[PDB]
RNA sequence: CCCGGCGAGGGGAGUGAAAAAGAACCUGAAACCGUGUACGUACAAGCAGUGGGAGCACGCUUAGGCGUGUGACUGCGUACC
RNA sequence: GUAACGGGGCUAAACCAUGCACCGAAGCUGCGGCAGCGACGCUUAUGCGUUGUUGGGUAGGGGAGCGUUCUGUAAGCCUGCGAAGGUGUGCUGUGAGGCAUGCUGGAGGUAUCAGAAGUGCGAAUGCUGACAUAAGUAACGAUAAAGCGGGUGAAAAGCCC
């Protein structure tokens, strides 16, 4: 639409707030090893479960 | 111990070692303030007198200070009719220090 | 030196009217003319 | 002991940047370090670089220890604009703004 | 003679946003609805002087009236009494020990009350 | 300003300026609304008010013991040096130099000294009179002045 | 300087039971409204609620004396439907019984949020089973 | 010398009187966005101001009921041109 | 949407006949400050003492003061022995304003008083700049779509192969 005025900027604020990135809640790592992880998915080792991905 | 005394037409509290405000008198710091209109010494109950101004009291000061406060502002004004006006004051007074009162 | 020690004559100084500065001055809007017509506007029309 | 690292003529709108700056206020070096770690976006290693930047010269140089380090302040200011045209109804040759940031973290033990 | 004109209006602004100081938003740091709050402010501020003693002189009637109706007699009739009986200058600011210390007071409203016919 | 007459214009009442013309003076910068004119401020100069006010200050010049009178001042050439080392002599420093003669080597000295001036009686500034510390003088200036006050 | 007057952290309120059961509803009701406000006491001050805490012991029988009873129907329009909306008065006493003298009470409080602040002291309950018993409730006659 | 792709940007080390002169460098507002502290925001409402004010930090309160800053709460109250 | 006492409440807390009281405005008045000016006294170039009606005010007239740019005393004199300029606060005046002071600053500054003027923006749906706003909102330009393997590379759904 437009609008009425120029808004205040604790409004700008209030309206990004729910929209904030939001916290990971720490950090996996193997039940098995001393490698880092990443959280239910594969590592550059193909350390999960073993085997092999992501050979780059 | 607490009084009552007439700054003037405006009546006012105080108590024995209480430094206590009132506009401005003549009398200065290296001299005696004293007020024969008291109105009730309290004492342990209300008193039921007629007369006031008691004969068998005083509340007994001195000047403390002699200065002026703070500036306050009056604006006066009138819209849409372009009426704007101002005036500035300061206001002189004189501190007193209560040593009298009898109980 | 004497000099920057003169003043005008008894009462010759009126400083007059600067007008259009502020409005809590008591001059400002108009000039001194009021509102609308040939007069309160700039310098035309009609003669004296 | 404190350093700063800029970045300057960085690829950002200021507004994405400000959403993460006042997350990690107060966050302290490890816990902000992750959280980056664990946001996947690419704004997110962004910041990382400039956010490694400030604990390696604590590392060395004037700083002694990492662990102790939290986070003082975070903050991003305007950096220089490029004009593009944007093409737009009835033949409307508005201006968009390509935005730039120049960022600043500044850590510190203190 | 080329006169620069404002470096005295920036005195005058930082006289009004510094009167503004505490006022919300905008008010603390635009002259424009800086100047306008200030204006208003002294008009309240100015008024409020007499207002608040009009106020208060309400609450006064009030502590006085609840000493009475305790002692059995209304206020207009407790006033209307001391007249009748002798002197007296009195003021309704004076009955702390109405709030406070409320067994005094006694003995002035029982005066009045017995003066009373 | 020159070089263009042209209209900035398209139209008034569109939520814009009036626009009318690229030289009005509003128009942000290039010249301005009331910019300076020549001014020229000199007068007539009334005959009578001038040489009365030259009466009273004229007057002032014995009552603060001012008027020297030095005996047909001059020296032998216009250099600067003769003349300071016979200003020094005599004790004056920072005067209203007041030639009775006109004469060219006294007229055309004193340069070096910073607060040091010379003039002469004919016709006498009114300005420099009122100001410096004392006037020199000689007795021709003297005599010329009360008769040009007569 | 000024004269010295009271401050929040000093109001005692203490508690009151209000037997109200040979009571009529408005006489009841403007002496109600008076102690919770703490108009009843020595308030001196504009903006502190004084007051007392008020149980009433019952109030699920009071009269209103005359007519007005059968007329007393509470008009509301919360956001539905054609016509005013009503509750009868036979709604009050046999549906959340308290509600009578609470929204007669209601109506003697000042603007919102004060009147909010003054309100939250009454309690009434259902009637004559009353729960502030270990608190030794100060009897009060009208 | 540290960080990063050979990058951009900043810091350290070292220069100068000064970098709170670091290369767009003169001292430098206000808008501008952000940090840190105090104290505030979940019985909670309108020109956000005025009056009354718990509470709380700092000021040997010279304790003599105050100063400073904030301020739960609430009586009253309609911007300027 | 009660909403014809303003409402709650009052079938007497109503209303009517008589009569008394209280509250209730810068009104009536007292304290303390003050403006201008009549009378009277001292007795003036300048005022102060007593007494007094007085002091809401636009348009508009008139009087007074300030600062900004500039001159003149200022060819003097103060200056890295910390100038202008910025800025937070205290003080002070009726107000404009002025003054003091920590911070900041690395060269400049000054009255009294008279005189000249490009002489204070917040409005002209005013002109220009820096830069805020609605916003993490809308956009993905004929959907001549794409895959997955490898590679330059630090990184690839779009590149190179």
């Amino acid at each position: 639409a437009v609008q009425q005025n120029k808004p205040t900027r604790s409004k700008r604020g209030m309206r990004r707030s729910h929209d904030a990135l939001t916290a990971v809640t720490s950090l996996s790592v193997d039940k098995t090893s001393g490698e880092k992880h990443l959280r239910h998915h594969i590592t550059a080792d193909g350390y999960y479960r073993g085997r092999k991905v992501i050979a780059k | 111990m607490y009084a009552v005394f007439q700054s003037g037409g405006k009546q006012h509290r105080v108590s024995e070692g209480q430094t206590v405000r009132l506009e401005k008198l003549d009398i200065a710091t290296g001299e005696t303030v004293e007020f024969a209109e008291v109105l009730m010494i309290a004492n342990g109950e209300e008193v039921k007198i007629g007369v006031p101004f008691v004969d068998g009291g005083v509340i007994k000061a001195e000047v403390v200070a002699h200065g002026r406060g703070e500036k306050v502002k009056i604006v006066k004004f009138r819209r849409r009719k372009h009426y704007r006006k101002q005036q500035g004051h300061r206001q002189w007074f004189t501190d007193v220090k209560i040593t009298g009162i009898s109980a | 030196m004497r000099l920057n020690t003169l003043s005008p004559a008894e009462g010759s100084k009126k400083a007059g009217k600067r007008l259009g500065r502020g409005i809590g001055s008591g001059l400002g809007k108009t000039g001194g003319r009021g509102h609308k017509g040939q007069k309160s506007r700039s310098g035309g029309g009609v003669r004296r | 002991m404190e350093t700063i690292a800029k970045h300057r003529h960085a690829r950002s709108s200021a507004q994405k940047v400000r959403l993460v700056a006042d997350l990690i206020r107060g966050k302290k070096v490890s816990q902000a370090l992750d959280i980056l770690t664990y946001t996947n976006k690419k704004a997110a290693v962004l910041v990382k670089k400039v956010l490694e930047s400030a604990i390696a010269n604590a590392e060395h140089n004037d700083g002694a220890d990492i662990d102790d380090l939290k986070v003082t302040k975070i903050f991003v200011d305007e950096g220089p604009s490029m004009k593009r045209i944007m093409p737009r109804a009835k033949g409307r040759a508005d201006r968009i703004l390509k935005r730039t940031s120049h960022i600043t973290v500044v850590v510190s033990d203190r | 003679a080329r006169v620069k004109r404002g470096v005295i209006a920036r005195a005058r602004h930082k006289k009004i946003l510094k009167q503004a100081k505490g006022y919300y938003g905008a008010r603390s740091r635009v002259y424009r609805v800086a100047f306008q709050a200030v204006i208003k402010a002294g008009q309240y501020a100015y008024r409020d002087r007499r207002q608040r003693k009009r106020q208060f002189r309400q609450l006064w009637i009030a502590r006085i009236n609840a000493a009475a109706r305790q002692n059995g007699i209304s206020y207009s009739k407790f006033i209307n009494g001391l007249k009748k009986a002798s002197v007296e200058i009195d003021r309704k600011i004076l009955a702390d020990i109405a709030v406070f210390d409320k067994v005094a007071f006694t003995a002035l409203v029982e005066k009045a009350k017995a003066a009373l016919a | 300003v020159t070089g263009s007459g042209k209209k900035p214009w398209r139209q008034k009442g569109t939520g814009r300026a009036r626009s009318g013309s690229i030289k009005s003076p509003i128009w942000r910068s290039g010249g301005v609304t009331f910019a300076a004119r020549p001014q020229d401020h000199s007068q007539k100069v009334n005959k009578k008010m001038y040489r009365g006010a030259l009466k009273s200050i004229l007057s002032e010049l014995v009552r603060q013991d001012r008027l020297i009178v030095v005996e047909k001042f001059s020296v032998e050439a216009p250099k600067t040096k003769l003349l300071a080392q016979k200003l020094k002599d005599m004790a004056l420093e920072d005067v209203l130099i007041i030639t009775g003669e006109l004469d060219e080597n006294l007229f055309l000295a004193a340069r070096n000294l910073h607060k040091v001036d010379v003039r002469d009686a004919t016709g006498i500034d009114p300005v420099s009179l009122i100001a410096f510390d004392k006037v020199v003088m000689t007795a021709d200036a003297v005599k010329q002045v009360e008769e040009m006050l007569a | 300087m000024k004269t010295f007057t009271a401050k929040p952290e000093t109001v005692k309120r203490d508690w009151y039971v209000v037997d109200a059961t040979g009571k009529t509803l408005g006489r009841l009701a403007t002496e109600l409204a008076r102690r919770l406000r703490g108009k009843h006491k020595a308030e001196y001050t504009p903006h502190v609620d004084t007051g007392d805490y008020i149980i009433v012991l019952n109030a699920d029988k009071v009269a209103v004396t005359g007519n007005k009873r059968t007329d007393k129907v509470y008009y509301h329009h919360t956001g539905h439907i054609g016509g005013i909306k009503q509750a009868t008065f036979e709604e009050m006493i046999a549906r959340r019984p308290e509600r009578v003298i609470e929204i007669a009470v209601k109506g003697m409080l000042p603007k919102g949020p004060l009147g909010r602040a003054m309100f939250r002291k009454l309690k009434v309950y259902a009637g004559n089973e009353h729960n502030h018993a270990a608190q030794q409730p100060q009897v009060l006659d009208i």
